[PDB]
């Protein structure tokens, strides 16, 4: 049936980020309300586009914006965030309402010396009107041509011509 | 007198408490230290493969934070 060209190994090599879980999660709503640029409109080229492919672009942008975040708090209230996500992995279920007093430590910090306000609930959680260059595509699922329907019923009713017409029946 | 109970009922709060004192033990134990890591719904479970697959040792259990990232 035909190609399933797609894109070489050349271009899939970004920074991945090295961390695991329970920092990436540890921050999470900051980095979700600081690097929500290059995250909107590269899961809106997700759903629109419909393919993993066409959305490369976007897909090493996001993960090289992580890292811009990432060390900032480097070169910032790093140790109070090794102290808090090394408290959260302890939890099985990694749940913030056993880490309290170092989920203000990290926020506490992150307050004055970066600005990143925590996010008030419900926050993240909202439909945004994210801007894009990229134009919708004209058939995202490519389809193809349709059928063209059957001509439509129409003209007035006329009474049966010679009335049943079913064997010797009349009127 | 009634006190006799004890010592042949303290063989139960010795039975039945080791098994959680095994596990618990066994759990950080296994784990290094943290809890083992829960996943009733597929998204914890991709956290851990993404874990263990991260660690490099390739184990979930083992985390690294900010120091990798350069």
């Amino acid at each position: 049936p035909g190609i399933v060209e797609l894109p070489t190994l050349e271009d899939l090599k970004v920074q991945e980020v090295k961390v695991s879980s329970s920092v990436l999660k540890a921050a999470a709503h900051h980095y979700g309300a600081q690097c929500d640029k290059p995250n909107k409109e590269f899961m809106l080229c997700r759903w629109e586009e419909k393919d993993p492919r066409r959305c490369l672009e976007e897909g090493k942008l996001v993960n090289q914006c992580a890292l811009d975040f990432f060390r900032q708090i480097k070169r910032h209230c790093a140790e109070p965030f090794t102290e808090y996500w090394t408290c959260i992995d302890y939890s099985g279920l990694q749940l913030f309402r056993h880490c309290r007093k170092q989920q203000a430590k990290f926020d506490e910090c992150v307050l004055d010396k970066l600005g990143w306000v925590r996010p008030d609930l419900g926050e993240l959680s909202k439909v945004t009107k994210v801007k894009t260059d990229r134009p919708l595509p004209e058939n995202p699922y490519h389809s193809r041509a349709r059928p063209e329907p059957n001509p439509e019923a129409e003209g007035d009713l006329k009474p049966a011509k010679h009335g049943s017409r079913l064997f010797f029946w009349t009127m | 007198m009634w006190f006799e109970i004890l010592p042949g009922i303290a063989v139960m709060a010795a039975c039945l408490f080791i098994p959680g004192m095994a596990t618990a033990h066994i759990h950080k134990f296994t784990n290094g230290g943290k809890e083992k890591r829960v996943a009733h719904f597929s998204y914890q479970w991709n956290l851990m493969e993404r874990d263990r697959c991260i660690s490099g040792v390739n184990r979930y259990h083992v985390t690294k934070g900010l120091e990798n990232i350069d």
